[PDB]
């Protein structure tokens, strides 16, 4: 009522909508992502014919 | 209440005042004990499924 419904007793249920539309494009990551190699070693050794 | 009056055993057969029954009248008055309020139809709905 004009006074029998205080704000603090009104729940005001929200729409279940979270609004994070942040920068999430990772195309450079997107390229060469599903081919990431998980080594059991910390080093990456490969040869290079330089001459 | 009426008066009781005496007469000598064989005396003037008289008349004495009777009780004056009286009519009392009240009225269920033409006035109200009332509570008048207005509720906006929003406040009914804004606080139907939105009340703690």
């Amino acid at each position: 009522l004009t006074n029998l419904t205080p704000t603090e007793l009104l729940a005001n249920k929200a729409v279940d909508y979270l609004a994070n539309s942040f920068l999430v494009e990772t195309p450079m990551l997107g390229l060469l992502a599903n081919r990431v190699i998980n080594q059991k070693q910390k080093a990456i050794e490969w040869g290079a014919k330089v001459a | 209440q009426g008066v009781v009056g005496g007469r000598t055993r064989t005396g003037a057969l008289a008349n004495d005042t009777q009780g004056t029954i009286k009519g009392a009248s009240l009225s269920v008055p033409d006035y109200y004990i009332k509570h008048q309020f207005d509720v906006g139809k929003d406040e009914i709905v804004n606080s139907d499924a939105t009340g703690k």
